[PDB]
């Protein structure tokens, strides 16, 4: 007539990247960085067009888009509305993921490299932290944008203020303070593509704190680095063999050299040493062709081999790698890998923090330095 | 979308009922119905009509021609001598599909008369008035009325719709598919002190001009199938629910109180509903009418819910306020969801029933706690299972046969076997948890109010479907709304466990690498068994070692044998430190038993159910001891309970003793820790030492500290040492000595408990815990020695059974003058009364089963009466008890009552096909022929279990004992 | 294949920025006759030409990394494309020292840590390529000389 399920000695007490994304799709995750490139890790330079319309030399007149965003607005509350009107999911293609159409933010960082940086396509949520002022208190303050969390224990280093409201970005990377600035009155956003220019305008620049990681960067050379390197490669061969047309499934071997090229002999062949068998008698010659035993695996299995924030952590981890070899002990504890472990360490209460140090990413008295310190 | 079978679109019809006269089971009425023909020379229009006699039919005024056929009626000919039921299966299935009005056909067929061709051509509105009457209607619509004097009022009797699917052709010609929504008005005029209650709302009630009877106008402007159309007239006792005032309660006379009570939890049933779902109740009004001689415990129509009324206790009766509490529940999330969305075809109905059963878990997971939700899962998927691996397979969605290793058709719902039709929806529903385990909760929730909000704006339009198709569900929209809110597909998960109709079988083995440090898995499955199929997608497991708990997932292959997991330290054993478990908690744990080389102290293959599976694991006796004593989960409790059978050890026997004595574990693991200790106990006879297993604990936990063989007066307060104390004698009585006989410590405990009763001090009722008593010492009783087959008479009595004997007279003696709730002394005794007769003590004479079986008694009584006459005719060969069975089959007045006794006559058959009996004659093959043939031809649920039964006796051949 | 999108911010003179904000704003193809931009071949060169009127432009170089953020439902944001480079209107001279926002200014001077930036590795292919032709080489201490 009651309960009767001792629960409380049984049981004593979220991210949706785009379909891009989760799928590891080439240009949104590259699967080798050269050094140029490793330099001008998020920082991509404004390259020349080879063909286009913006190819030939001379004026080019920049086009606005404003019937475009309403109508695609309008087109996906026509969706929304005929799904029965609950939170749909809108991003499945890579041209959903435009800049052209949607409400577009800014996010400036305040770090020159951070430990941990979102790839395009990635989601991230801004969360408004908000401790309720002693006793009586109005409400949060309403902000824009974000959904709006009563936190008692401050998620950062710090604690918040009685009546104190502070934005976040929070996904499964990091967690960062944000700081809502509005645009300056001269700067307009161009996109460019190789058919032409576009204009937004900007009205909301969110400036980016000192983020506090989420997730452990591995180390050059260490056992989850090797790991990531070998189903990353695993995850590229069986998505080639997905997208073959004739069937035995069969793929060659100078896309997956076009694609890993660092690779040497046995590591980019050791995997396909498994699932695959080399005609190269009469038919399909020079071919891998899929075994006829190996189940192909499915798409859900393929995307819980790899996820985008593991392709993340590598990516500053070989970024660092480069930073750090260009400049010939004090950088090497700036290094990523390190900050991580340092921070995530602090957080379960393993050691602690000296909060002034040399690993603080500003330079001066501002910021925090994640090096570890014996609690002792 | 939705295109008709039909070339018509009905849009609305009027019921109008008249004449209703008691004494000679007989109603009169008409029925008008409006169709728009959407196909030119429409000519003939095919209705569904069943035991009424059609009077005459006018179409928009004109006199019309028509023919009635019913063809199962009698499936196949008389002068056939076919006898396999092959045979009949096919030609019931044909049958069925001749009268289906989800093809284009129907029973009746009018024929349009000719100078409506032109008004039929250009296609204008058709008004159909038929005007019928049911004469005295077999399983159309049940007639209650009982012998005692006084007006029909007086004497309580009443209406009631019964059937399953449908089954509203057998009380009004109409379209009775469930994809012909329309709207309705319903009148019935009944006598002056009775009440009909009926769907939709009650417009008015007006009296007739003598003021001797009065009409009862509903209308139903939601469009509903007439499927969903139901009726209850009777001297109904009205309650206005006082939390929420649109829903009306609806008893027989002098229960009252008992309907106060009982329907006072409803409202919040109804915000459940209503908050997890984010639609309201769909219906204006809700209707809760209790019966007398149900058809099923509980039915759902459209705002209308009709159960029994032995669902009706009082405040002082607990072990029955669950069960009563679950069925209301079950009715409502029926009515959202079997009601309100309907089903486009007879596929696609695993879609209704899946999200009925699964909001109704839901429900249960909130009202009843988690554990008591797993334990709920866990038995149903033992059900499936063992059904499963028993007989062929369920297949949900089949493909129009999809299903040719059972012997019936699975195109249509009257051709299902009952229990076919229970694993159904208990495979819908656990195959909607397994989409609620791939795609999220708070989706699945969403997909719901999508599909209700669809229909919710469909259920409002006028236009005659050019939207009220929005209310009708597919499995292909219902997967295409689950890829709208998600983004996933679930078309692997499809494929493998609704298209395909088989369960998994795991078989698993570990070995520890102590060089290596890892744990190889052996998983291997067995895919040749006839119920099996193979699992290829990936599995969780989940290893619990010094430091804590850990999941791994592996990709079990076709070729796959041996899984390499890694393992962690083992320096929670250097220091004393707590292991850290499945949630945030930890304990400290002997690890006395524990292997010095290997830090795993249990496995779990697939812990959270995310497969439809049999697990067989093989792990060490002190793995599964320390998996009962630490684990934070109910299920793996529950199969460390299970295998610890098997391990007859005093390590294990201190492991069931301590979760006895633990409060703050679930009750069900301890009510099942009672029978493993007992059969433990039975296996390591000759090495136990003290007294009897569990009779020191309850002295301990349930008798006064000064007295230890007086048991302390009843307070039933705690509703968990209730249920523990009233099952711990019932598995204490199971111990059995060297000498296989129970021993006299035990017997003589369960008869002082028994005497030394006092219930006057409790605020609830004692039957229960009497029975249960009842019950503990049928189980004491072992088989008698009889010398050269001596006479059972009263001198050579066993000295034992004389005690047992004179308890069950003075508690079924005393039933006759004080009686129980629902007579469950009286079942309890009957039970140890066939019990005793099983064994050589009591003469094996069913006279008094056959008395207690008779009409006028309670229904408990009767199927426990009739579960005795089944049992004595299996054991007896009696050819007597069996003619009485098949007679009482024929013609009681009960319908439940019939389909229990060819239920149980399918359970414990007579004879199986192996078996040479004496009652394998060519007269019982042409008896049990002509039962599936006519005979059962009014129930569609006494045929097939007329089928079953065929099944079951002689097999899907040509019955062999014939020339 | 799919290329990353390249966006960059444009910064015109305040009149200018006006009238071209009126015609983003009214959102007519006549924007697209008005506003018209001309990248040299020099790469840090430009004209934006507003209403037909060439204004001169340079492509400098942030201080800060800026990443443009879209969102359907204001809750979650998905990281579009990397801005490091503004095409202001009116080498270390396509070095911007301050920031976008106001409290960032001049950051690279005063709010960023002094490690480095880059130039010196490029000097060293060319001398390593120089180096080729030797047959005797001759390196010193040196002083002040």
């Amino acid at each position: 007539p009651w309960n009767l399920s001792n629960d409380e000695y049984y049981y004593p007490k979220i991210i949706q990247h785009s379909i891009p994304a989760v799928e590891l799709r080439q240009p949104f995750f590259p699967t080798h960085m050269g050094p140029i490139k490793l330099r001008q890790f998020h920082r991509p330079p404004l390259k020349k067009y080879s063909f286009g319309a913006l190819s030939q030399p001379g004026p080019h007149s920049v086009q606005p888009l404003l019937k475009h965003i309403k109508k695609k607005a309008k087109m996906r509350e026509q969706e929304r509305q005929a799904s029965g009107g609950g939170e749909m999911f809108f991003m499945r293609t890579p041209q959903d993921l435009t800049g052209k159409d949607g409400d577009l933010i800014l996010a400036e960082y305040s770090e020159e490299n951070g430990p941990l940086m979102m790839q395009v396509g990635m989601a991230t949520k801004i969360k408004n932290y908000y401790k309720r002022k002693p006793g009586k208190d109005p409400g949060a303050p309403d902000c824009k944008y974000g959904e709006t969390v009563y936190c008692h224990t401050s998620p950062f280093l710090g604690s918040l203020h009685p009546g104190q409201l502070l934005q976040a970005f929070e996904n499964n990377l990091f967690r960062a303070p944000i700081y809502l600035h509005k645009m300056p009155e001269t700067d307009f956003l161009i996109i460019r593509t190789r058919q032409g220019y576009y204009i937004r305008e900007l009205v909301d620049i969110f400036v980016v704190g000192q983020q506090c990681p989420l997730f452990e960067v591995p180390g050059p050379n260490s056992k989850r680095a090797n790991t990531h390197i070998r189903d990353f490669l695993q995850v590229f061969i069986y998505r080639l063999f997905w997208k073959s047309k004739d069937r035995p499934r069969r793929i060659r071997m100078e896309d997956i050299k076009k694609a890993f090229p660092s690779h040497s002999e046995s590591s980019i062949r050791k995997r396909l040493k498994l699932c695959a068998d080399f005609k190269r008698t009469g038919m399909d010659s020079n071919w891998w062709v899929l075994k006829s035993d190996f189940r192909l695996p499915t798409e859900e299995e393929i995307r819980a081999m790899v996820s985008p924030e593991q392709c993340c952590a590598y990516y500053s981890m070989i970024a660092a790698e480069q930073r750090l070899k260009d400049a010939g002990d004090d950088e090497v504890r700036t290094a990523p890998w390190n900050t991580t472990r340092a921070f995530i360490a602090a957080m379960k209460g393993k050691c602690l923090l000296e909060v002034t140090g040399v690993a603080d990413p500003t330079g001066c008295g501002e910021g925090f330095s994640y090096v570890k310190i014996p609690n002792k | 979308g939705f295109e008709s079978p039909r070339p018509y679109k009905l849009t609305h019809q009027v019921v109008c009922i008249n004449n209703i006269n008691f004494q000679r089971k007989s109603v009169v009425g008409f029925v008008e119905l409006t169709i728009f023909p959407t196909v030119a020379n429409l000519n003939r229009i095919k209705l569904n009509s069943k035991q009424c006699r059609i009077y005459r039919v006018r179409i928009n005024d004109l006199e019309a021609a028509f023919i009635y056929n019913d063809p199962t009626l009698e499936v196949c000919h008389s002068e056939s001598k076919q006898r396999n039921l092959n045979y009949f299966s096919n030609a019931y299935a044909a049958a069925v599909s001749a009268v289906d009005p989800d093809a284009g056909n129907g029973e009746l067929c009018i024929k349009v008369p000719s100078e409506l061709w032109k008004h039929v051509d250009e296609l204008k509105v058709l008004k159909i008035h038929i005007n019928f009457s049911l004469d005295q209607p077999k399983g159309g619509l049940h007639f209650v009325v009982p012998s005692v004097e006084g007006s029909m009022a007086e004497r309580g009797a009443h209406v009631f719709s019964c059937g399953y699917q449908n089954s509203t052709r057998f009380w009004f010609p109409c379209v009775d598919s469930y994809s012909e929504l329309c709207t309705w008005k319903l009148e019935f005029t009944v006598d002056a002190a009775m009440v009909a209650v009926s769907n939709g709302d009650l417009v008015e009630t007006v009296y007739t001009h003598d003021m001797r009877k009065k009409t009862f106008h509903y209308m139903l402007t939601i469009p509903t199938a007439a499927s969903n159309i139901s009726l209850a007239i009777g001297p109904f006792e009205i309650l206005v629910d006082p939390y929420m005032h649109e829903v009306t309660h609806f008893c027989l006379p002098q229960l009252l109180p008992l309907l106060k009570h009982t329907t006072s939890y409803l409202h919040e049933v109804f915000e459940f509903y209503e908050e997890i779902l984010t639609c309201r109740y769909p219906y204006s009004c809700f209707k809760t009418v209790f019966i007398d001689e149900a058809y099923v415990e509980v039915a759902a129509y459209a705002s209308m819910s009709i159960f029994s009324t032995n669902l009706l206790h009082s405040a002082m009766i607990i072990d029955e306020t669950p069960l009563t509490r679950r069925c209301l529940a079950q009715s409502l999330a029926q009515q959202f969801f079997g009601c309100f969305i309907s089903r486009m075809s007879w596929s696609d109905e695993w879609v209704l029933k899946g999200i009925s059963g699964y909001i109704y878990g839901l429900w249960m997971k909130k009202t009843f706690g988690v554990n008591e939700y797993r334990h709920w899962i866990k038995e149903e998927l033992d059900k499936i299972v063992a059904y499963e691996l028993k007989t062929g397979g369920v297949l949900l969605h089949p493909i129009f046969n999809p299903a040719s290793h059972l012997h019936f058709s699975i195109k249509h719902p009257h051709t299902l076997s009952w229990e076919y039709y229970s694993m159904f929806q208990c495979k819908a529903h656990l195959v909607m948890r397994l989409i609620e385990n791939r795609i999220s909760m708070e989706f699945m929730l969403q997909v719901f109010n999508k599909l209700l909000s669809l229909a919710s704006t469909a259920s409002s339009q006028k236009f005659q479907s050019h939207m009220w198709s929005q209310m009708l569900v597919s499995t292909s929209g219902f997967l295409k709304s689950i890829s709208n809110v998600s983004g996933k597909d679930i078309q692997p998960l499809i494929k493998q466990w609704v298209d395909q109709s088989g369960v998994v079988k795991f078989y698993g083995s570990f070995a520890f690498n102590r060089k290596r440090n890892v744990l190889e898995l052996e998983i291997k499955q067995d895919y040749t068994s006839p119920g099996t199929q193979k699992y290829v997608g990936p599995l969780k497991v989940t290893v619990q070692e010094l430091d804590g708990s850990f999941n791994h997932t592996l990709q079990i292959e076709e070729n796959s044998l041996k899984h390499d997991i890694p393992c962690h330290s083992k320096s929670r054993r250097n220091k004393k430190k707590k292991i850290p478990l499945m949630n945030g908690e930890e304990v400290d744990m002997d690890l006395s038993a524990m292997d010095a080389d290997s830090p795993l102290l249990w496995i779990r293959i697939d812990p959270d159910m995310s497969v439809l599976r049999k697990v067989e694991f093989e792990q060490a006796d002190f793995m599964w001891q320390y998996q009962l004593r630490y684990e934070r989960d109910v299920v793996a409790q529950q199969e460390s309970i299970l295998a610890l059978e098997k391990f007859p050890t005093p390590a294990s026997r201190l492991a069931l003793t301590d979760i006895l004595e633990q409060e703050q574990c679930f009750y069900r693991v301890r009510m099942s820790a009672c029978f493993c200790l007992a059969k433990i106990a039975n296996s390591m006879v000759s090495t136990w030492t003290g007294p009897p297993a569990m009779k020191s604990l309850f002295t301990r936990m349930f008798c006064c500290k000064s007295c230890p063989n007086i048991v302390k007066t009843n307070n039933f307060m705690s509703f968990q040492s209730y249920f523990l104390q009233k099952t711990m004698p019932v598995a204490m009585a199971l111990l059995r000595d060297v000498h296989n006989l129970c021993p006299k410590e035990v017997l003589t405990f369960i008869l002082d408990l028994i005497k030394y009763n006092d219930n006057r001090k409790n605020k609830f009722s004692d039957n229960y815990y009497r029975a249960e008593m009842i019950d503990a010492l049928a189980n004491s009783v072992t088989p008698a020695v009889s010398v050269n087959n001596e006479v059972r008479t009263l001198d050579n009595l066993n000295p034992d059974v004389r005690l047992i004997l004179e308890e069950i007279t003075r508690f079924l003696n005393m039933e006759k003058l004080l009686p129980s709730y629902r007579h469950t002394i009286t079942v309890s005794c009957l039970r140890a009364i066939r019990v005793l007769q099983k064994n050589g003590h009591v003469p094996s004479d069913p006279a008094l089963f056959k008395s207690y079986a008779e009409y006028g008694h309670f229904v408990d009584i009767r199927i426990a009466a009739l579960e005795a006459v089944v049992d004595y005719t299996k054991v007896d060969r009696s050819y007597e008890e069996l003619q009485w069975l098949l007679n009482m089959i024929q013609n009681d007045p009960v319908p439940y009552v019939r389909h229990k006794i060819l239920n149980m006559l399918t359970k414990n058959p007579p004879f199986t096909k192996n078996m040479e009996s004496p009652l394998c004659n060519e007269a019982l093959v042409d008896q049990l022929w002509k039962l599936m043939n006519s005979g059962t031809s009014h129930d569609w649920r006494l045929r097939c279990g007329a089928v079953d039964l065929y099944f079951t006796l002689f097999g899907l051949s040509r019955p062999s004992c014939l020339p | 294949p799919h290329e990353l999108e390249s966006q960059f911010i444009l910064r015109l003179p305040p009149e200018y920025a006006s009238t071209v904000r009126r015609a983003v704003q009214s959102g007519h193809v006549n924007l697209k006759d008005r506003l018209t931009i001309e990248l040299h071949p020099d790469g840090r060169h430009g004209i934006v030409r507003v209403d037909r009127v060439p204004l001169a432009s340079k492509l400098v170089d942030l201080p800060c990394v800026m990443e443009s953020l879209k969102t359907i439902d204001k809750k979650t944001f998905y990281k579009t494309a990397d801005i490091c480079q503004m095409l202001v209107s009116t080498e270390k001279k396509f070095i911007w020292n301050h920031g976008i926002t106001l409290p960032l200014k001049n950051v690279r001077k005063r709010r960023f840590r002094k490690t480095a930036k880059k130039d010196v590795e490029k000097e060293v292919k060319r001398l390593l390529s120089t180096d080729a032709e030797a047959v005797s080489t001759r390196w010193e201490i040196i002083a002040e000389d």
